[PDB]
């Protein structure tokens, strides 16, 4: 198995450990929710065009058609979020603490 | 030389995403992914990703990328970050770069680095296979068949797309 | 939320979990989660209050981080095996972050955070929607990969989350608290005997499902979210608390009521799999859902609690809402254990 | 699939590109087609577990054509050893070998 | 768990034919309907055997066969031909259809002479 | 290396250019949403080219006509629930 | 008669663009169930070759395949050449 | 008119086309000949190169079958210069 | 009146004409003649490296025909 | 030798450029009872170069609030992709044969978004951010027809790459067959183009975009001939059409008021867009429905 | 009840919790007088 497979690979868990890695801001979080989901979309074109998987290669397309859809809900809870709030701290996301 | 050009296609790759994974601004780190996501399709491109590197770049790069700075450039916290500003990012950013080249280094030294996977730091070119490709460009010919073979996904992606209209607009919608 | 538009809404999120349990494409089945998630949240975004949109919130990065993480363990099992069958899984740490994923969306490690959280900003109605109806999607492709799970990671997991869900409860006056701190407690029951034959796993989730909904529209029926508020219940209502009572002791699970038929067949079949300290200490720190089960009948039914002058008004009038399907959710909740045998038709 | 409706309907809906080695269009053969082709057939109809025992060899020669690590441990040895050994003046390559 | 056996250069020694793309494209069709004999017998094989090591007597008879043609035709309006194949390319993807009137001039020698 | 060379002359005329010119002297967010929503299903119709040479066109015909007519109905939803009538 | 004339009316006199997009969306989504040429569309594009004819076998029992690619026997698409 | 015009194109990619398949067998043959050829050469060289190390009996089948695999483009070329693995691998990719 | 917009669009005129002059000749000029052959698949590809390997002069815009066999 | 065609692909465009702003300003001045530059060399000849020449003298005021990186990056991409996007263009034999060129073409087209995100954010003014966010919004919303219109006409091309348009197009124009989609089109193209210190270089860079978009419009609708043997004369006719349509570019520049932004928006979703939906579906159904789907190869 | 929870409000009875104060962005923008639009 080649390096190809395995940069990007480490590439995600980066990206994994930084979504799970809440500094201040979970618009900065958001970000790295589509680039770690990148990471997905990079493997996924690598391995399938590697084999020529022909019919497989419609997946990679449908991947991106999904992850960047709900990413409009990822904007949106965070959108309507920053209203009440005034801002996307997560700090400010423990009004529920009870 | 560009032997080991995908090489430097993939590590430049990561340095992007440790980039944004340090969490700098928002804004920042949009860029900070996009060159990220520009040279993640020169890495398909190189393997034949034509119409899937080109995809990185129109729905990717220049879909919703744009919105996020676009929703970036609508908070503005009250003053927006930098990689400056935050000294805990600089110290992830070094760190996220440093893991990366000794990596690198052992892997490109005995080629037998057994983290979570065993794998080979050998060429990228050497993966690629022989047998020519005909008069159809197999990323192009795969694709069309979403609307021969893919008869199922078209259903359930028109769906739910229509599914992502109503729920943003309700859930916007503030009551 | 006009109700045609809500009405399709719930009709996706059934059909999201629909997809995941009719289908062998393992791409497929991440279409149908990620469409069930693409559906839910405004569902919880029913009521709009700043509580509600904490915890849509809270859901939402949670339940979208689990799909990623799982959608890995598709393409690393393909990067390794060149399949996309819901099949055994062939290779070990693309097993142990599907697992790792998939438990995420259930919650039964420290993933059992959002549960009780998410339930309490968001509406009762809601709530029963999340507890009852999602917990069986992710179950759906347990069931279909356990004979590749790592038998020694979700006993660990499911033990975790007994313990964990049991000991919480103690120490919740909030009953949608207390609703998803007893989902966590028998989720770890589920997924205990996961690994060995799952037809238990299908009674049990069944026999739960069908006492959880009856659990719920009492409670919705009570149109109660504290103890104190279900304890000035047995004024109005002394009848309803008398089944929210009833419902309990099957919550808790002593025979001969059906809320001790799950555990006692997991108990007969992991010790014919020679495991005899997991089934004793499930049964043993499972009396503690039992404990807060007593005290929140404490205020119920079994004691009476100071109710309020202004309640006698609440005498005069009737309810207007016809508890749709609930009178038989009561009944096969609590005196099922005679007619035991049926399992077998469940496999 | 859970409730496998799809062999009661008797409609495909995902099994057409559920593999590598079935219908493709344009028939354009898949990389590993002869070795899963070979796999599949090796174990139909003989059970979950004995699949793992019996199609081993089967599988480790798909698996090995998907990744090709034993290969690219090979060719590794192979370089390795050639410039070490030209290195030290050893055995130098033909003409054909630079062009 | 094995040895990778494959014929020697013995056999791999083999007359090769020596033109350009255009000249293969410019009498591809006159080529394909007459030299089909071996063209047949030896794809049949590739397909049938499987093994590429196995059909290397086809493989060379294929070629023989076609230098019989191009060798044939050099008997006869090789200037018509030449002329023919070195305007096809000059187009960048060597379609026939900036040349059809050299095509004909090549044709009508082979139509009534062969 | 044709590319690389194309995207590496324009950039570095670029940055010459600019060292001349440096060392020498809700509802906008709303629509904006809609516009991605609408952008990921324009991306399932850009295979279309190469989707009008299968042999199955009338499978074809009928998904390509499908998901145009999401488009249309996903546009009319929004449009007649205000939602594209830009708040003003 | 008078509904559909008026309401035609009226979506032409304040809404002209609309009314032409759903008159030409409309129209197409009809013509191809009753089109007279997409039999031909089919037959033209199974009649393009993108991979090579693989002959197959000769033990007789097959007398319709053609020995040569110019025999009379096998497909002939003389319509392909004159539509 | 352009329907007209799209159907000679049509017919026009036939003829091409069936320029291509004829040169198929002779092309077949050519490439047949060269890729094993290679790998032979590969293999001599595989003798000298692995004369001293402990038991690698040269000319080791990778996978347990008999029947030929289509080796990988890898350990094809392998011993050639950098501009041949260059051509070899992104050429078309990089001709333009 | 306005003739004297074609000194300004002449200009223009030919500084647009020269990318598609100068593309058109050292095209001839580098392939020799022939356009330099358009490989939009791999057969395209793969017929210019077999024309590049028959040449000898490792070039595939060199083309050896009849002559080039006896 | 490829280095001296990149160059020879930019050189004379940025001359040509540079002597857009004297054609911008005088095929508007006999159209405005006015003379246009004239004073500065024969005929405002000069005009090019005086402009491009003092420009760069002066000093660059940066402010202190905007950002030396971003202040200096988003200019630098304006015109960079905007340089690339001259490559593909078929003129006779472009210089790029991509085999997806108009991917390839509206893709850069989607970063030019970026320049004046970044060089409005950075600037860290109220008017600066509106007028940035106002065309940020602008633009990517007119990005759904521009891709919408392309997929409709191109489908009776046969593929993605730009070289086989003047092939297809040949004897007729293909105006002549989406002439209802030729001026959705070119609606789509002014919006696109913003055109109803570090400056020198973006408005060439904002004005190398208008012609090119009017090329790319030239070479996709307005067609010519090719002859094999002579592309001199294909190069004309080429660069006569484009030149033109950056005529016209600035022929309904100084012919129309400003569009207001709720009606910039009410244009383009509801009234370009259904109407788009539409014809696309007109274009895709009618080459199936008479067997005149063109060829990938 | 413990230190940690000893200042933990019960949630409100409507589950509304208690709206956050002004957070009206009503941004002021001067037009002129060097704007052209303002003449003069
Ligand atoms: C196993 C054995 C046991 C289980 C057996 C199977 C039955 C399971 C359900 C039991 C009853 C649950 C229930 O209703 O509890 C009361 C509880 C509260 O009822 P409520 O107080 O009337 O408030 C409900 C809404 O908030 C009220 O909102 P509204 O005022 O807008 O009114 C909308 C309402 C009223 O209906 C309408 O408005 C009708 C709309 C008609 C127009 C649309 C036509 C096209 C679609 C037609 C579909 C038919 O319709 C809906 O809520 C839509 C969803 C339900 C109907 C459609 C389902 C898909 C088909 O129900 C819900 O919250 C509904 C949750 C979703 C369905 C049940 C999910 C839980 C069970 C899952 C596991 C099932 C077993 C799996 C194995
Ligand atoms: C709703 C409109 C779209 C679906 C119906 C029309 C298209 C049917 C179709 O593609 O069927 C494919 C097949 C039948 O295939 P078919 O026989 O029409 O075409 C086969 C084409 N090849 C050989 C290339 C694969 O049916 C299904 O997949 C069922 C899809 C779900 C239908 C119900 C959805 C709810
Ligand atoms: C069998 C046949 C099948 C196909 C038949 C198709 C139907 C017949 C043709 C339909 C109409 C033509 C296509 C649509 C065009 C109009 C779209 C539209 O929205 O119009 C109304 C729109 C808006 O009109 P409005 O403002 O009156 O409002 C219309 C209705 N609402 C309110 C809903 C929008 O018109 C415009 O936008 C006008 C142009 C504005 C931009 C300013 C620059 C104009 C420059 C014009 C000169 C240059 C032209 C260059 C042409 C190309 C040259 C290469
Ligand atoms: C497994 C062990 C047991 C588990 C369950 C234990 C349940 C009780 C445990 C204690 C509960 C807490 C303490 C008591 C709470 C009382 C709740 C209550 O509401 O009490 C008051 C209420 C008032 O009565 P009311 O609602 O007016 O109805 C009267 C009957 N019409 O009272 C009622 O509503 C009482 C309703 C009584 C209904 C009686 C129905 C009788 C039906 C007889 C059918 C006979 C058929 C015979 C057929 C013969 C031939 C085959
Ligand atoms: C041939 C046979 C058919 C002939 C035509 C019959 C149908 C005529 C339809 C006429 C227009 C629709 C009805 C109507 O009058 O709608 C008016 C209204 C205008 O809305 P608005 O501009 O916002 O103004 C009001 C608010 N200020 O409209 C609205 O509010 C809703 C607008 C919805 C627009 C949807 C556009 C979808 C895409 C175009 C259609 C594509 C094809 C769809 C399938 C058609 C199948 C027949």
């Amino acid at each position: 198995m080649p390096l190809v497979y395995m940069n990007i690979i480490m590439a995600f868990a980066i990206a994994l450990a930084g979504l799970l890695m809440y500094r201040s801001h979970l618009m900065s979080s958001l970000l790295c929710l589509e680039g770690m989901m990148l990471s997905l979309f990079i493997m996924s074109t690598l391995i399938i065009l590697n084999t020529h998987f022909t019919l497989a290669n419609m997946m990679p397309i449908i991947l991106l058609v999904f992850a960047a859809c709900e990413a409009a809900l990822g904007l949106s809870l965070l959108v309507m979020v920053s209203n009440t709030y005034g801002t996307d701290y997560v700090q400010n996301l423990n009004l529920l603490q009870c | 030389m560009t032997m080991y050009i995908a090489f430097i296609l993939s590590t430049i790759f990561v340095i992007g995403f440790v980039g944004f994974s340090s969490k700098p601004s928002p804004i920042y780190g949009g860029l900070g992914l996009i060159v990220s996501g520009g040279v993640g399709c020169g890495i398909v491109l190189n393997f034949g990703g034509s119409f899937l590197g080109l995809m990185v770049f129109l729905i990717y790069l220049g879909g919703m990328l744009v919105v996020f700075g676009y929703t970036t450039a609508m908070a503005t916290e009250m003053y927006p970050e930098v990689w400056v500003s935050n000294k805990t990012v600089f110290g992830a950013f070094v760190s996220g770069l440093m893991m990366e080249f000794c990596m690198v280094y052992y892997a490109l030294k005995e080629e037998e680095v057994e983290i979570i996977f065993k794998f080979n730091g050998l060429g990228d070119w050497v993966i690629y296979d022989t047998g020519d490709s005909g008069f159809f460009s197999e990323e192009a010919m795969g694709i069309a068949a979403l609307y021969s073979y893919g008869t199922w996904l078209v259903i359930v992606t028109g769906w739910s797309l229509l599914i992502g209209v109503v729920v943003i607009m309700e859930i916007t919608r503030g009551n | 939320m006009n109700p045609i538009i809500y009405t399709t809404l719930i009709m996706t999120v059934m059909s999201g979990t629909m997809l995941v349990m009719i289908s062998s494409h393992w791409l497929l089945i991440w279409i149908g989660f990620e469409m069930n998630l693409l559906a839910m949240i405004p569902v919880l975004m029913k009521n709009f209050n700043p509580r509600a949109t904490e915890a849509a919130t809270k859901y939402f990065l949670t339940q979208a981080t689990a799909s990623m993480m799982l959608m890995m363990a598709i393409i690393i099992n393909l990067l390794y095996s060149g399949q996309w069958t819901i099949t055994k899984m062939f290779n070990p740490v693309a097993m142990t972050m599907m697992t790792m994923a998939l438990a995420m969306k259930l919650g039964l490690s420290p993933f059992h955070f959002w549960v009780p959280e998410v339930t309490q900003g968001i509406s009762l109605q809601a709530g029963l929607l999340l507890l009852t109806w999602q917990k069986l999607a992710p179950l759906s492709v347990l069931c279909q990969i356990s004979q590749s799970i790592n038998p020694n990671l979700m006993l660990t997991m499911a033990m975790l989350s007994i313990l964990i869900g049991g000991w919480g409860g103690l120490n919740q006056t909030q009953l949608r608290k207390i609703m998803a701190y007893s989902s966590i407690a028998h989720m770890g029951w589920m997924t205990a005997v996961l690994p060995y034959n799952t037809t238990m796993t299908i009674l049990n989730l069944l026999i739960y499902i069908t006492m959880t909904l009856a659990m719920f529209m009492l409670l919705i029926h009570s149109s109660a979210t504290t103890t104190l508020s279900l304890s000035h219940t047995w004024n109005k209502m002394p009848v309803i608390t008398s089944l929210m009572m009833v419902t309990l002791l099957s919550m808790g699970g002593l025979p001969p009521l059906s809320g001790f038929m799950p555990k006692w067949m997991i108990i007969q079949e992991m010790t014919k799999n020679e495991s005899i300290i997991m089934p004793t200490l499930m049964a043993m720190t499972a009396l503690l859902n039992l404990y807060f089960y007593m005290r929140l009948a404490y205020s119920s039914s079994l004691t009476m609690f100071p109710s309020t002058n202004n309640m006698k008004m609440k005498w005069q009038f009737e309810h207007t809402k016809q508890m749709k399907l609930l009178p038989t959710m009561i009944v096969l909740s609590t005196l099922v254990l005679p007619m035991t045998p049926a399992l077998s038709s469940l496999n | 699939p859970f409730f496998d409706v799809q062999k009661r309907l008797g409609l495909d809906l995902d099994r057409w590109m559920t593999i590598q080695s079935a219908e493709q269009p344009h028939k354009i053969p898949g990389r590993c087609h002869a070795f899963e082709k070979e796999w599949i057939e090796c174990a139909h109809g003989i059970g979950g577990i004995r699949a793992e025992k019996e199609c081993k060899i089967e599988f480790d020669d798909f698996v090995e054509c998907l990744l090709r690590q034993k290969t690219m441990k090979r060719l590794s040895a192979i370089k390795r050893q050639r410039d070490k050994l030209i290195k030290e003046g050893k055995y130098t390559p033909p003409p054909h070998h630079l062009g | 768990p094995g040895i990778v056996e494959l014929p020697t250069l013995e056999d791999l020694k083999v007359q090769e034919v020596k033109v350009s793309s255009s000249v293969l494209k410019a009498a591809a069709h006159h080529y394909g309907a007459q030299c089909d004999k071996p063209n047949k017998e030896f794809m049949l094989c590739r397909w049938e055997e499987k093994d590429p090591r196995r059909c290397l007597e086809e493989g060379k008879l294929v070629n023989q066969c076609a230098l019989d043609f191009f060798r044939q035709i050099k008997r006869h309006c090789a200037e018509p031909f030449t002329e023919y194949w070195t305007c096809i390319d000059y187009s960048g993807l060597q379609l026939f259809r900036h040349c059809r009137k050299q095509q004909a001039k090549f044709d009508e020698c082979v139509l009534d002479k062969l | 290396m044709n590319i690389m060379l194309t995207l590496l002359t324009n950039v570095t005329l670029a940055s010459l250019l600019v060292l001349i010119a440096f060392w020498l002297p809700m509802k906008f967010f709303l629509v904006a949403i809609t516009f991605l929503l609408f952008d990921l299903e324009i991306a399932l119709l850009l295979p279309l080219p190469w989707a009008s040479q299968t042999n199955n066109l009338k499978t074809m015909l009928t998904m390509a006509l499908f998901l145009l007519i999401l488009l249309a109905a996903s546009l009319a939803y929004e449009w007649t629930q205000k939602g594209l009538e830009w708040a003003e | 008669a008078g509904r559909i004339a008026s309401f035609l009316k009226n979506a032409w006199a304040k809404e002209p663009v609309l009314v032409a997009s759903f008159a030409i969306g409309g129209l197409a989504i009809i013509l191809p169930s009753l089109s007279p040429y997409t039999n031909y569309a089919i037959r033209i594009n199974r009649a393009t070759p993108y991979n090579y004819p693989v002959p197959l076998r000769d033990d007789g029992n097959m007398p319709d395949v053609p020995s040569h690619p110019q025999d009379p026997q096998g497909p002939s698409l003389e319509w392909l050449k004159n539509l | 008119s352009m329907m007209k015009w799209n159907r000679e194109r049509r017919r026009l990619q036939i003829e091409d086309f069936e320029a291509r398949i004829a040169l198929m067998p002779l092309f077949q043959a050519e490439k047949d000949r060269r890729v094993l050829q290679m790998l032979r050469e590969n293999l001599e060289e595989e003798a000298i190169i692995m004369k001293d190390v402990p038991d690698w009996k040269v000319g080791e089948s990778v996978f347990h079958t008999t029947r030929w695999v289509t080796p990988m483009m890898g350990e094809l070329y392998g011993l050639r210069t950098n501009e041949e693995i260059l051509s070899a691998t992104y050429g078309f990719i990089w001709y333009t | 009146m306005w003739f004297e917009i074609l000194p300004g669009i002449a200009v223009m005129a030919a500084c647009l004409f020269i990318p598609g002059m100068a593309t058109a000749h050292i095209h001839k000029f580098t392939n020799g003649g022939k356009e330099k052959r358009v490989a939009h698949f791999s057969y395209q590809w793969n017929l210019m490296e077999r024309d590049r390997c028959i040449s000898g002069v490792n070039r595939y815009h060199v083309t050896k025909g009849l002559e080039n066999i006896d | 030798m490829f280095m001296i065609n990149i160059l020879s692909l930019i050189i004379p465009i940025l001359l040509a450029v540079a002597f857009l702003t004297l054609v911008e300003r005088k095929v508007l001045g006999y159209m405005q009872l006015r003379k246009g530059p004239n004073v500065v060399g024969p005929y405002g000849l000069l005009q090019p170069i005086a402009d491009a020449l003092k420009l760069v003298t002066k000093e660059p005021l940066r402010p202190g609030t905007s950002s030396i990186s971003m202040f200096i990056i988003a200019p630098i991409l304006g015109l960079s992709l905007a340089l690339t996007m001259w490559v593909p263009l078929p003129m006779p034999y472009p210089l790029i044969n991509m085999n997806l060129g108009v991917l390839f073409m509206l893709a850069m087209s989607s970063l030019a978004v970026y320049s004046i995100l970044w060089s409005g954010w950075a600037s860290n003014s109220k008017y600066a951010l509106i007028g940035a966010l106002r065309a940020v919004a602008q633009t990517i919303s007119y990005e759904v027809t521009l891709a919408i219109i392309l997929l409709s006409v191109l489908l009776m091309n046969g593929s993605y790459t730009l070289s086989t348009l003047i092939t297809t197009q040949e004897h007729i124009w293909m105006i002549f067959t989406s002439w209802p989609l030729a001026m959705m089109w070119f609606i789509s193209t002014l919006a696109e183009t913003n055109r109803a210190g570090p400056f020198a270089m973006f408005f060439m860079a904002e004005y190398a975009n208008i012609i090119m978009m009017n090329a790319f419009t030239a070479i996709l609708f307005l067609g010519a001939s090719h002859d094999p043997h002579t592309p001199e004369l294909y190069t004309i006719n080429f660069v006569l059409k484009t030149l033109a349509l950056t005529i016209t570019f600035l022929w309904i520049r100084a012919s129309y008021p400003r569009f207001r932004y709720d009606q910039l928006m009410h244009l383009l979703w509801k009234s370009f867009l259904p109407l788009t939906l539409a014809l696309c579906m007109w274009h895709i159904s009618l080459p199936i429905m008479t067997a005149s789907i063109p060829p990938q190869s | 009840p413990t230190k940690e929870t000893a200042h933990w409000k019960p949630p409100p009875w409507n589950d509304v919790d208690p709206p956050k104060d002004t957070l009206v962005s009503n941004l002021t923008l001067n037009f002129g007088p060097q704007h052209p639009a303002a003449h003069g």
